[PDB]
DNA sequence: TATAATGGGAGCTGTCACGGATGCA
DNA sequence: TGCATCCGTGAGTGCAG
């Protein structure tokens, strides 16, 4: 499914996140903070850890998202090219 | 009618006579594949992708 | 200073509240103010309604509410957060089989508010959700373009709630239908009705014109159901007919209010329109048993009597007023908010047959996430959910009134023709006619006319007095469209006598038409002329004498008013100066009578007759959207005492509580030297002096300090290689300190990223060997500030994350912001404008020794140029200067209500009045007539100006009231060979400055893939030297100039680089090799299996790629 | 790794005009 | 054979965005 591969015990824990945020949310009529999920996700689990774990989740974008309504722009031109000198 | 589209047909097999392709050719085995910084993967400012 | 009217409509009504299509419309979808109970099936309401129950176990809908938002509207501005309301809605889930009974309130996510004014807040962002117009819901008939005598029925919805469906009747007789774009005989539909043969006769038993031909047996020899799967045939090309998912796919299209709503609108329409109740806003009804036709027969009844002649069968006109109608912003949130639920129902039913059917609640069967979405969507990217426009109050207030034909929806800009655009007849004070861009959305985007409302089923109505016999009563009444059309209406300014209509030819409209009958032939009469155009149209003075072209530039140009620190009322105002500063909600006013308890630059305490110690506090110096000053400034002192809705502060762009767009200005109308050619305009530079025309701007400048693979940014006072003049302004953390002066180059906020595996190479690793200082391993990557902006930090706002409150965006430790300000005087470059459409750039600022000025030593402010007038035909400037000359030495402002204003007589009038004071001061205080004033009232009498053989007193006096007067060049002393126009003229500054515009790179940022430079001022641009460019080059035959174009200054990185390095080397450019984008278009096309190939003269391969992509 | 489970689901709507290739009395 | 009829292709510039 996405674009960066990820292993599958990965993607298993990434899930057990958004399922137990869920209902987190479910029950507190707001969204959790991290460290709300680092304890109800339990042991081993801080605060930094449910943060870095989101950080990898993250789906990359597209060069070509559409910019404006009309779409002569794309997110992509706006990016500069620091490789190149 | 049957002189119009032997004309037509025809100027695809002299086409392909004339500058030596094989019609076969209008069908891939092997998929080309593009370089990547033509198509980059590219950390935007906040460390996204 | 005296305010004098002029005006003969006593108007009955007035303005209605100018928001309520945002805000009224909006609540009426929420009902957070109704006790659940009461509540009624519209809105947020209906759609639970419509999605609930789901169905096999079951799960049924009790009630919702709606809970308080846990941040106050300003925390979320600042915080990026959303102005959001948490929605629990209870739930109880029984078993289909035993009676389970559990009851949960599963919480469904945040639902964003509405503010005071008709905005939202979104990720801390104000925004407008602008009402969209759209085709009605419906059944229409309209002739068909090829056979000139027969005629299309079409059959609409409201959108994405069922399919379009017409009713061609063939040149085969019998009568078709399209569904999908799939034809077939209408006959096999009605069948599967439970219709007969005969009562088909039995109901068009006239015209055996086709009424004979709609019947053709191939179908009649059926039951009811034997046709049901005759069809199914017919749009399904290869599901199995089973009778359990035929009468299926049809239900779920013509008789499942589920997914077919004709709007509540479509109900009444459809229903007058052929004259049949309507059970449900469906066309086919699921009743014991069978299918229960409701709206395809009194639809086929029209089409028929209509294709031989029938009486009262007209064709529909479908860009009528009535016909067409508005998507208020409430409405279009709970289509997207139906959208949301229906999703939700994905995932329950999904749940309730896997995984396991006894141990379940509602708490746990919901998945509140597939709502959430849909409405974070609706207002985040969709085409309605726009940037809020508060340049000044008015644009927010305009915005809030605008109407879009484009979006989900409805028009795509190509499937827009003409007929969307024109000013239909019925736009006649619904739309107004002038308020709409130039350029290619012209006559898509409007604006709601001023008297006008949209009623509960999404018409626009506009109000109308009643006359009986001849008087007119106070009674109002709000027609739509199509009722208007019935009656004869007289005009907004037809004479009375107390109220009985005093003329005998009055001036009436008949179906728009203009009609001239008598009082006796009259039946409603207009409210006033305010109800025709926009509100911003009737701020425009002297209307009447404007060309509509220039109108509809001095309408838009008002929402681009810059604020001005000075800000001044105009002189001649319309009379809704101060309903806009009321109903733009940023004045500040008094709730009931009271006295005043303190009084300051930052609050206003009002001590109430109740008792009650209120505490306003002042919006001081706040950034809109647009980056302009919404600055909040008190008009009252200690102890006032203070009626009800008296003010007790003055908003931006307003003074004493009128729309205060701009500075009224002693303006001269004549050539001045060349800097008047082309609109351009000439100013006295006593108006940077005196303040006029400055203006207060903020930009925000944001930076993030973010966790990376190779260490933590940091924001520190401890940049590698600065000096400390180079910090002098920065506090202990890097951080300006608030109250600095920064310009461009300066550091707002230092910062530090770790280098890479480019850490020190040896060419650098050597030349740090020699200096004692070894390779560092931090970056400065300071947030400085961009090429022409700065000004004086006016506040800093640092987030971290292990601070309380706070928590931003993954991996991000901090996140600093500091808000930049500017004073902005004048400048030669910036844009003026008035209200009639008269635009121009600032060309000149001339000292006051050069401007033209008066006798009695006073200079002019502003020399417009007549050449403007004339083909431009706006005449009402020309109007409201000579008024404002008078008022100018009489010391008045005036109010001339639009279409019914001051005459050229009453105005006439108040000029000799002014002379008096202008001249007559003079004879007195010891001087006498000029020797100038003489040679050019020599002048003036060859023209004709002036009576000859009369008092120089007489003659200026004459020349005065055509508002002219004697001008004496600064330069010279001389005067002007002729009597000049001069007055006092309302004159915005529009929001688009030099200063905000003038750009230029030599070299820069470049895009990935082409290697081209990027675009925009913002990213340090490059120019786009586009097809029609390089034609101009071409044309001249500039080809060294037009390949430089295309390589060195472009993409041609090897002859880049070495270009650049020729000019700091100072050598000539050299000759430049293949454009990189061009190899982008070589191996693109082999990526799609072409062999491209450039050769040389003898036909042999040449490597453009130097053999980095051979083997 | 083992009750049994065996053919989907959303269509989207108001432009236009021309040229070429295909179907049909 | 002549002529419906469908499908695919176009539909202005730069700048803010």
């Amino acid at each position: 499914a996405r674009t960066i591969r990820i292993p599958v015990h990965m993607v298993e824990t990434i899930n057990k996140l958004s399922r137990t945020a869920r209902q987190l949310q479910q029950e507190l009529g707001r969204e959790p903070t991290y460290e709300e999920i680092a304890e109800a996700m339990g042991p081993g689990w801080d605060a930094k850890r449910v943060e870095e774990t989101l950080k990898i989740a993250q789906e990359p974008v597209s060069l070509e998202t559409p910019i404006g309504d009309e779409k002569d722009s794309f997110y992509g031109d706006f990016i500069p090219d620091e490789h190149l000198p | 009618a049957r002189r119009a589209k032997a004309r037509k047909r025809l100027e695809v097999v002299r086409a392909f006579l004339d500058s030596g392709n094989r019609p076969e050719w209008m069908i891939l085995e092997a998929v080309p594949v593009l370089p990547p910084d033509l198509r980059p993967m590219v950390q935007v400012d906040g460390g996204r992708f | 200073m005296e305010i004098k009217r002029f005006g003969r409509i006593r108007e009955v009504i007035p303005l209605p509240p100018l928001t309520e299509i945002q805000v009224e419309s909006y609540r009426r979808a929420l009902q957070a103010d109704v006790p659940p109970e009461k509540r009624e099936n519209v809105g947020i309401q209906a759609a639970f309604r419509e999605t609930f129950p789901i169905e096999e176990l079951v799960l049924d809908f009790l009630e919702y509410r709606l809970g308080e938002p846990p941040f106050p509207q300003d925390e979320c501005r600042e915080k990026d957060l959303t102005y959001q309301a948490p929605l629990y809605a209870r739930l109880q889930l029984i078993h289909k089989d035993t009676g389970l009974i559990k009851e949960d309130e599963v919480f469904l996510g945040h639902i964003p508010l509405m503010t005071e004014d008709g905005s939202f807040i979104i990720n801390g962002a104000d925004r407008v959700i602008v009402s969209q117009i759209h085709r009605s819901p419906g059944v229409y008939f309209t002739p068909d373009p090829a056979r000139p005598g027969r005629y299309i029925a079409s059959i609409i919805p409201l959108p994405k709630r069922g399919p379009w469906i017409d009713l061609e009747v063939e040149p085969n007789g019998v009568v078709s239908m399209k569904v999908n774009k799939r034809k077939f005989p209408l006959v096999l539909l009605l069948r599967v009705l439970g219709y007969d043969q005969e009562t088909l006769a039995r109901e068009l038993g006239a015209y055996g014109e086709l009424v004979q031909g709609l019947m053709d047996e191939s179908v009649f020899a059926m039951r009811p159901e034997e046709a049901l799967i005759r069809l199914f045939t017919l749009l399904r090309p290869g599901d199995p007919p089973k009778r359990d998912k035929a009468v299926a796919y049809v239900y779920g299209l013509i008789a499942d209010p589920r997914r077919y709503d004709l709007g509540e609108a479509g109900r009444y329409k459809a229903e007058e329109k052929l004259g049949i109740r309507l059970s449900g806003r469906t066309l086919a009804r699921f009743e014991d048993g069978e299918f229960k036709d409701e709206v395809f027969l009194p639809t086929l009844r029209y089409l028929f009597a209509l294709t031989a002649g029938v009486p009262g069968h007209e064709v529909d006109d479908i860009d009528h007023l009535g016909n067409r109608r508005i998507r208020t912003v409430g409405e279009l949130m709970t289509d997207q908010f139906r959208v949301g639920l229906a999703r939700l129902a994905r995932g329950v039913r999904e749940r309730m047959l896997m995984g396991s059917e006894d141990s379940l609640t509602p708490a746990k069967l919901v998945n509140s996430r597939p709502l959430e979405a849909a409405i974070r969507e609706f207002f985040s990217r969709s085409q309605l959910s726009q940037f809020k426009d508060e340049t000044n109050p008015l644009s927010s207030l305009r915005h809030k009134r605008r109407i879009s034909a484009l979006g989900p929806g409805g028009l795509t800009r190509e499937r827009a023709g003409f007929d969307v655009r024109d000013v239909h007849r019925t736009h006649y004070g619904r739309i107004c006619p002038v308020e709409t861009p130039e350029g290619a959305n012209i006559g898509l985007i409007t604006s709601l006319a001023a008297y006008a409302r949209v009623d509960e089923l999404g018409f626009i109505r506009t109000p109308y007095r009643r006359v009986v016999g001849g008087v007119v009563t106070d009674e109002v009444v709000y027609m739509t469209a199509t009722e208007e059309d019935r009656y004869t209406i007289a005009q907004a300014n037809t004479p009375l006598e107390g109220n009985r209509i005093a003329a005998e030819r009055v001036v009436a409209r008949r179906k728009g038409e203009p009609v001239i009958v008598s009082p006796e032939e009259v039946e409603f009469m207009d409210v006033s002329p305010k109800q025709v155009f926009s509100v911003n149209t009737n701020l425009i003075p002297f209307l009447e004498h404007d060309d509509a072209n220039r109108a509809l530039m001095g309408s838009n140009m008002q929402t681009q008013a810059v604020p001005l620190i000075r800000a001044q009322a105009p002189v001649v105002m319309t009379g809704l100066e101060e309903r806009v500063v009321r109903d733009s909600l940023a004045a500040l006013y008094a709730e009931e009578d009271g006295e005043v308890a303190k009084v300051d630059g930052n609050r206003i305490v009002v001590r109430y007759e109740d008792g009650r110690l209120v505490e306003y506090p002042l919006r001081r110096f706040y950034r809109s959207n647009q980056g302009t000053a919404l600055d909040q400034r008190p008009r009252v002192v200690v102890g006032q005492r203070v009626r009800k809705g008296d003010l007790l502060a003055d908003g931006p762009a307003s003074e004493n509580g009128f729309l205060a767009l701009g500075q009224n200005v002693l303006v001269a109308i004549m050539p001045f030297d060349g800097y008047n050619f082309e609109d351009a305009i000439v100013i006295s530079e006593e108006l940077l002096k005196r303040d006029f025309y400055t203006s207060i701007h903020i930009e925000r400048y944001e930076i993030e300090a973010r966790d990376t693979k190779l260490g933590p940014e940091r924001i520190t006072r401890d940049i590698p290689h600065l000096s400390e003049a180079a910090l002098r302004d920065l506090d202990e953390e890097g951080v300006v300190r608030i109250g600095a002066e920064v310009k461009p180059g300066d550091i707002l906020v230092g910062r530090t990223s770790f280098k890479g595996e480019s850490e020190p190479t040896p060419e650098e690793r050597l030349l740090r060997s020699i200096f004692g200082e070894k390779a560092r391993d931090v970056k400065d990557t300071s947030l400085r500030v961009p090429p022409g902006e700065g000004g004086i930090v006016v506040r800093t706002v640092r987030l971290r994350r292990g601070d309380p409150g706070v928590e931003l965006k993954p991996g991000v430790r901090e996140v600093v912001r500091v808000y930049v300000a500017q004073k902005r005087k004048l400048q030669v470059g910036d844009k003026l404008a008035n209200r009639h459409g008269n635009k121009g750039v600032v060309a000149k600022i001339l000292p006051v020794e050069d401007m033209p000025h008066l006798p009695d030593g006073t200079p002019v402010d502003v020399i417009l140029n007549p050449l403007g007038v004339p083909s431009r035909m706006n005449l009402g400037q020309i109007l409201e200067t000579h008024l404002g000359l008078a008022g100018y030495f009489l010391g008045q402002r005036y109010i001339s209500p639009i279409f019914d204003g001051a005459k050229e007589p009453e105005i006439k009038e108040l000029l000799a009045q002014a002379f008096e004071v202008y001249f007559g001061k003079r004879k007195g205080e010891g001087f006498g007539v000029d020797k100038r004033e003489v040679e050019v009232l020599r002048r003036a009498e060859k023209l004709g100006l002036v009576t000859p053989g009369k008092t120089p007193e007489e003659q200026l006096k004459e020349l005065f009231l055509q508002g002219k007067v004697v001008l004496y060049d600064g330069r010279t002393g001389e005067p002007i060979e002729g009597p000049i126009v001069v007055g006092q003229m309302f004159i915005m500054k529009l929001y688009h400055m030099v200063e905000d515009k003038m750009h230029a790179r030599s070299t820069g940022p470049y895009s990935l893939i082409t290697q081209q430079p990027l675009g925009g001022k913002a990213q340090f641009g490059g120019q786009r030297f586009g097809e029609m460019e390089v034609w101009a080059l071409e044309a001249y035959g500039a080809a060294h100039t037009l390949q430089e174009m295309l390589t060195l200054k472009s993409d041609d990185i090897e002859g880049r680089n070495a270009a650049y390095e020729a000019i700091i080397k100072g050598e000539d450019v050299p000759e430049p090799s293949v454009p990189e984008s061009f190899r982008v278009l070589v191996k693109e096309l082999q990526a799609l299996a072409l062999d491209v190939q450039t050769l040389d003269e003898k036909d042999n391969p040449v490597d453009i790629f130097e053999g980095l992509a051979s083997k």
